[PDB]
């Protein structure tokens, strides 16, 4: 399970199983990273040939 | 003086289909309508004519239809006196009509009013809607009634007037095309409820419902994927200049995905909000 | 019309005709009924 | 409920800036330009 | 109903209205036998000598006891089971159009299998079984539930049926004009 | 407006400036067709033209 | 009434006709047409995705530039230059004697075309070329057409002598069009004749004299191991001796059988 | 919609003047003054390349790739080939040679420039064909996700004059513009083999197919936009720039033990 | 069953007839539709109006002239050969006996089933003057069809010339919901069965919804990361307008 080869999660208290899917999320988060990098930069540009 | 020819939205339509046959094909067919000379000038109602082995021509008239057709179409009151006749052609630069020339002087014989009308676009129209004319002055235009005291004439500067190869003369004798458009009341409000920009009506309920709520099957299907692709298109533009100078040469590259992305948005929001919106009423 | 152009039928699909005249233009047009599939051969009018 | 508070947050330095534009720029057009 | 077509005398009119009776008998398909009720069959004959049928089964549905419609019947339509099995089915149908609006205002869409059985004659154990059937022969498209006992479905064949069912009718539309001057309103002065 | 004036386009070849006329009329070489003469502009000279001269003309 | 009918005909309207030349998009194809050079029109209706494609014919539209009708892909004549005849004509009988090697060329030719599961459980892939050589005129003609009257596929004769010549061109038009007719037509089988003149090996596979030579003989390689073949058409030659055959094309992959006729 | 809509026709850009303003060249002879898009201006405008312009209004639509198909002079090219890679046996000794001349500048090209050396721009090939030569090699296209194009030493070969060097030129324009591209040569000997004599006529291109091939490769700077494979059936001495490792690094030989 | 697509000309050149015969409210027009009928899709590319008289009082009075048909028929010829009748228009809500008996004499010279039509003079509510009708038998059955106005690519190219988003699909779906409350009570009042039979059939059409509430957030959930989108659209034009500050600021100084 940690080499990713069976993707699954067990019961120790009552010996039971789990159902556990591959995909553990979305894209959505990556869009603020573009967003991240121009605000850190051009808005430092913005302040400076304005002064 | 002139003539100033007043076609409504009835006889554009159909004496546009009627010639809307091929890019060589050449049609003709016949106006009709009452109105006085001075000025003012109506059509009721046109009807194609057939063709004869000359085409378009003075002998492709055939008074035997002709005559059969002003019977026929006295049954609904719209027979009138023969006010002219349009034509189709290519169209040229000067003289639309490859073979018309002098058929126009046996039309001025019969009637005074006749004139002769050729479509330059054939199905070529990109929504100005140019139409060609031909009335035959014969001797005029010095010391006689004045025509351009109407409307847009006297033109001929330099070497610029309309098609631009016509400048003064225009086809033959200067006839000094006039042509406008209106609607009635009962063409007003067809019109406007058949075709204005796109006819979405009769699913109204369902206009923008079906066609964006109903179409989720594959339309904006996998938003997660379609707001990837807006992140590519602003990715890629937005690294172009982050130094606010010229580097790779670019002025609108950060307004290029600002409006793309822009009313992809508007139509992601307006979309998703009235899919509950329309409260159908489900319960349980 | 009375004027006819001369031109050269390449092939007589089943009913319909390709037709290359002196103009070096092919047209694709079916058959009509003035013609007949014999009536259309190369050195004919 | 906190995104759409977040959502006029963002709107909110949007109608603060767009008048601070032409604010300088009426002194500027009117001077006297080489 | 055909006025010109089709004219018999007043004793053939019942020997076809025998051929009617037996027809529905053995399938529940286009409506019920009260459907040739509301039709001029039932009210054209007698009511006696086995012509009542037709008339008796449309309030067995309700009663839901074959050993009343048994008694005033004879043995040659009795031995056959196809008709005990298919009249279950359509004594279920009642409480199955009850899933949208009869007694509940608010339209909640459950069914206990208690209530059907005393209805259709049958026990609590054979409701899965007779639920599987109808899907089988297409009589009911749906979901079932055998955890839970809820059974869904998305339609028959509604009825004909007026008074209660067509008042409850305009009670769900009023909700589609509610929200006109509720949820409408508002966005005609946004 | 730039539109309207732009989406109907006659065209314009290039063509090289040969010899010119004492009619105020200069001769100017078209490679795919031959040697034309035309009619000068308003803002062009017809005497400022020499031979082996690239112009626009429609 | 069947000359109002023919008079009502007159009054139809007819179109161009082109061959598309590159693929632009699904909806808009770039074609070349016969009444001009090369256009890039649209699509009209009743157009399948699936049977049109980059250098199918096509029915232009002279007026709003769109296809009309969908049509099989000709360009030089191939009931001309070509022969094709339905199914075969020389029966089994003139080809007698040979019985044991036509069991074998049977097996080779006849069962993959019908039923390829034949090979497919051996493991084997099926034979593209096959060479029958010997005297000429002495079972050249026989064994050509004795395979397509078997099999029941189209007989297909392309003689190596309309290929070569000294004229500019006539090298890869020929093999292209004769690729795109038996991709057609499923059930046919392409036979040849005088393959001699077009071979020879030079020295190192160059061309001195050879212009329309080598790019032949490098084109039939082309044709069976690139990434379309003839699955259902397998390629005849017909020479005297496999020595006046390229090397290239003797290779496995290309012929992988060859029959001698005594 | 008044830009494009249905009617489009073929051309080639050849100068600007202003800005939405460009002289081109159609295929009917006839140059005209066309409208060039509010899109292309500068940095994106070629300087000269075909394009896509307007049947009447003649206006500029887009730019059409380089194609280099043509009824003269056709060079085969390989889409998807469904050969499984490494699937013959007995490889390793190329197999091993393979990787490190395609798989890594084609893909870790990067610890190249950690080396301080330009990847390597090609690999000869010398042995009969049919063993790790042809199947192989529309293989290995497959791994690294590029177009495999098919040119031969008989292709191109016709008795016409001037097509020869000029659709070579075309395929390396293409090819530069699209990274995943690679380019197996077989029997480059034909190719290779120079002029002993004199032909006369109709036979002017044995030297001119040298001259756009070795353009690509020693004309300008070292760097693979492509990958150009040549493969050698048999040939005593052929060494125009072939041998020395002036652009071309490996030289693999099939073993024949 | 089957479509029907009418051109704008049609139905515009069909009104003012009306008011060429001077029509009043005693009586109707009728005329011919053309087209292709062999199809699918019924089109009307003709249409003309024909002297059509009628007595209000009397559903037995009515005036049909079969001899302009044969004459027009033969006109068109000459004109369109494509073209032949498909059927006949009429105008007027209300059909009466007049418009059920003709409707099996245009049938003589219509080879398919006449494709019926009423056509409203005075445009009353909604959209579509002229409803798509088609006769077939179990009693007279007229049964509705799709309309759909479609036109040619230079037809509705001269239309615009000639008179040359989420607020509008509400206000004309809460018209729909009022059309319904009055369709119920009117109905309700003739029969004091059919058509209720396919509204209660279409009505059931949370114990399933249970995990179906979830889906209303989800596409929710999106919404405000399409805003983030929509934010970044305005946060270029936050930079956008400190690109002329910059230059602003330069102004003052040269003068």
């Amino acid at each position: 399970i940690l080499d990713k080869i069976f993707y699954g999660v067990l019961d120790q208290g009552n010996g039971w199983l789990y159902v556990y899917e591959t995909p553990n999320q979305d894209a959505t988060y990556d869009s603020a990273l573009e967003l991240v990098g121009q605000l850190n930069k051009v808005v430092d540009q913005l302040f400076e040939k304005a002064s | 003086t002139k003539e100033t020819v007043y076609i409504s939205s009835i006889a554009l339509l159909k004496m546009l289909k009627h010639g809307r046959a091929g890019v060589p094909m050449e049609v003709m067919g016949l106006m009709l309508g009452e109105f006085v000379d001075d000025y003012t000038v109506n059509v009721v109602d046109v009807f194609a004519m057939p063709q004869s082995g000359t085409g378009v021509s003075v002998e492709a008239v055939d008074d035997v239809f002709q005559a059969k057709m002003m019977d026929m179409l006295k049954q609904t009151g719209r027979d009138q006196m023969v006010v002219g006749w349009y034509h189709s052609h290519p169209g040229f630069g000067c003289w639309l009509s490859s073979v018309d020339v002098n058929t126009q002087k046996s039309f001025e014989q019969l009637n005074s009013r006749a004139v002769a009308v050729v479509v330059d676009p054939i199905q070529s129209v990109k929504g100005k809607v140019v139409i060609d004319a031909f009335r035959l002055i014969d001797t005029g235009a010095l010391i006689n009634n004045l025509e351009p005291r109407q409307t847009t004439s006297n033109t001929g500067l330099l070497n610029k007037a309309n098609i631009q190869a016509l400048i003064h003369g225009l086809n033959r004798h200067y006839y000094s095309l006039n042509i406008d458009y209106h609607k009635t009341a009962k063409e007003t409000k067809m019109l406007m409820n058949l075709h204005k920009e796109q006819w979405q009506s009769g699913l109204k309920m369902y206009d923008y419902e079906e066609k964006e709520e109903s179409n989720l099957a594959a339309t904006k299907s996998m938003v997660k994927i379609a707001e990837q692709y807006s992140k590519r298109i602003e990715e890629e533009k937005e690294l172009t200049e982050e130094e606010l100078k010229t580097r790779y040469v670019g002025r609108q590259d950060p307004k290029k995905h600002l409006s793309e992305t822009a009313d992809e948005t508007l139509e992601n929001n307006i979309v998703s909000v009235l899919t509950a919106g329309v409260n159908s009423v489900a319960i349980k | 019309q009375l004027p006819y152009l001369v031109a050269n039928v390449v092939e007589v699909v089943g009913k319909a005709a390709v037709v290359k005249t002196s103009s070096r233009q092919t047209v694709f047009l079916p058959m009509v009924g003035l013609v007949d599939p014999d009536k259309l051969k190369p050195n004919d009018l | 409920q906190v995104f759409d508070e977040r959502i006029k947050f963002a709107n909110q330095l949007h109608d603060e800036y767009l008048v601070s534009m032409r604010y300088p720029e009426d002194k500027k057009t009117q001077q006297n330009e080489k | 109903t055909l006025e010109p077509s089709t004219s018999i005398t007043l004793a053939e009119r019942q020997q076809l209205a025998y051929d009617l009776s037996i027809s529905a008998l053995l399938g529940d398909k286009i409506y019920n036998f009260g459907e040739l009720l509301h039709h001029p069959i039932m009210e054209t004959i007698v009511n006696d000598s086995n012509y009542d049928w037709l008339f008796q089964l449309l309030n067995a549905l309700t009663v839901g006891d074959f050993d009343k419609f048994d008694s005033l019947i004879k043995v040659q339509i009795s031995k056959i089971p196809i008709l005990a099995q298919h009249e279950s089915f359509l004594r279920q149908k009642i409480c199955l159009m009850t899933l949208i609006e009869t007694v509940f205002v608010k339209n909640i869409r459950m069914l206990s299998f208690e209530d059907i059985s005393k209805a259709t004659h049958l026990p609590k154990d054979n409701v899965e079984h007779l639920v599987m059937r109808a899907i089988s022969l297409g009589l009911l498209k749906g979901s079932i539930d055998q955890v839970n006992e809820l059974v869904t479905i998305s339609w028959v064949q509604p009825r004909i049926i007026s008074g209660d069912q067509i008042t409850k009718m305009k009670d769900r539309l009023v909700e589609w004009n509610d929200q006109v001057e509720k949820l409408g309103k508002k966005m005609e002065a946004r | 407006k730039d539109e309207l004036r732009l989406l109907q386009e006659p065209g314009s070849y290039v063509g090289e400036v040969i010899k010119i006329v004492s009619d105020k009329k200069v001769l100017v070489k078209v490679q795919p067709e031959g040697k034309y003469i035309v009619d000068v502009a308003k803002d062009i000279n017809v005497k400022d033209l020499k031979a082996s001269q690239r112009v626009c003309l429609r | 009434d069947k000359t109002e009918n023919d008079i009502k005909a007159l009054q139809s309207i007819g179109q161009l006709i082109g061959e598309v030349m590159k693929e632009l998009s699904e909806e808009k194809y770039i074609v070349k047409a016969s009444s001009g050079p090369r256009y890039i029109v649209g699509v009209r209706n009743s157009v399948d995705r699936s049977k049109l494609k980059k250098g199918v014919r096509v029915t232009l539209d002279i007026t709003t530039l769109t296809i009309m009708r969908i049509l099989p892909r000709e360009t030089d004549p191939l009931v001309y230059n070509m022969t094709s005849f339905e199914q075969g004509e020389i029966t089994f009988d003139g080809i007698g004697g040979l019985t044991e090697q036509i069991r074998e060329l049977r097996e080779v030719i006849e069962l993959p075309l019908k039923n390829p599961e034949i090979f497919q459980r051996v493991g084997i892939k099926p034979p593209k070329g096959v060479l029958l050589y010997g005297p000429p005129g002495t079972g050249k003609t026989l064994l050509a057409k004795a395979v397509a009257a078997t099999i029941g596929a189209n007989f297909i004769f392309s003689p190596a002598s309309g290929i070569v010549d000294k004229y500019i061109g006539e090298s890869a038009r020929i093999i292209r069009e004769m690729f795109a007719y038996a991709k057609e037509h499923e059930p046919c089988i392409i036979f040849m004749d005088e393959v001699d003149a077009i071979g020879g090996r030079r020295f190192s596979e160059g061309t001195s004299a050879d212009r329309e030579i080598q790019r032949t003989l490098m084109e039939l390689l082309t044709q069976m191991d690139g990434f379309d073949n003839l699955g259902q058409t397998k390629i005849i030659m017909a020479t005297n001796r496999p020595d006046t055959l390229d090397p290239a094309l003797l290779r496995p992959g290309r012929l992988d059988r060859k029959v001698e006729i005594p | 919609k008044r830009i494009q809509s249905v009617p489009l026709v073929i051309g080639q850009f050849l100068e600007p003047i202003d800005q939405n303003t460009g002289i081109v060249s159609s295929t009917t002879g006839m140059s005209y003054v066309v409208r060039i898009l509010s899109t292309l201006d500068r940095e994106l405008l070629k300087p000269s390349m075909s394009v896509a312009l307007h049947r009447h209004s003649n206006a500029l639509v887009d730019i059409l790739p380089p194609d280099s198909d043509s009824s003269i002079s056709v060079m085969g090219e390989n889409e998807k080939p469904d050969v499984t890679y490494a699937d013959v046996g007995g490889l390793d000794m190329q197999k091993q040679e393979i990787r490190e001349a395609v798989e890594l500048p084609l893909v870790q090209a990067d610890l190249y420039e950690q080396i301080g050396i330009d990847p390597p721009r090609g690999v000869l090939l010398y042995g009969p064909p049919g063993t790790g030569k042809t199947m192989l090699v529309k293989a290995v296209a497959n791994s690294t996700k590029a177009a495999f194009i098919r040119v031969n030493g008989s292709e191109f070969v016709h008795k016409y004059l001037g097509e020869g060097p000029r659709m070579v030129r075309d395929v390396f324009r293409l090819a530069r513009e699209n990274a995943p591209s690679i380019i197996f040569i077989d029997e480059v000997d034909s190719i290779a083999t120079k002029r002993f004599d004199a032909q006369t006529g109709s036979d002017r291109e044995v030297q001119r197919i040298l001259i756009e091939l070795l353009t690509q490769m020693d004309g300008f700077d070292q760097s693979t936009n492509v990958k150009v494979i040549m493969a050698t059936n048999r040939a005593d001495t052929l060494d125009p720039a072939l041998l020395r490792p002036g652009r071309l690094d490996r030289k693999i030989e099939f073993p024949s033990l | 069953h089957e479509k029907v697509t009418i051109a704008p000309l049609v139905l515009l050149s069909a009104l003012d007839h009306y008011e060429r015969t001077q029509t009043k409210e005693n009586k109707r027009c009728v005329g011919v539709i053309l087209g292709d009928a062999n199809s699918s899709t019924i089109r009307v590319t003709n249409s003309f109006a024909l002297p059509f008289e009628e007595d209000e009082k009397n559903s037995d009075v009515w005036f049909l002239d079969h001899n302009y048909i044969e004459n027009m028929n033969e006109m068109c010829k000459k004109i369109n050969a494509k073209e032949k009748l498909i059927g006949w228009y009429h105008s007027g809500p209300k059909l009466r006996a007049s418009d059920l008996k003709i409707n099996e004499l245009f049938k003589k010279y219509t080879q398919n089933n006449p494709l019926l039509l009423i056509v409203d003079v005075k445009q009353q509510g909604v959209g579509l003057p002229t409803d798509a009708y088609v006769a077939i038998e179990q009693e007279k059955t007229f049964l509705h069809l799709p309309c759909t106005i479609e036109a040619e690519e230079a037809e509705e190219i001269g239309v615009e010339h000639l008179l040359r988003i989420r607020l509008t699909n509400q206000l004309k779906s809460l018209k729909g919901l009022q059309s319904k409350l009055k369709d119920v009570v009117e109905y309700l009042d003739k029969v004091i069965h059919t058509i209720l039979g396919k509204l209660q059939d279409v009505f059931n059409l949370n114990n399933l919804q249970k995990a179906l509430t979830v889906k209303t957030n989800d596409e929710l959930m999106v919404i405000y990361i399409s805003n983030l989108v929509r934010s970044i659209i305005a946060f270029d034009d936050l930079i956008e307008n400190k690109i002329q500050n910059k230059k602003i600021q330069e102004q003052r100084v040269k003068d």
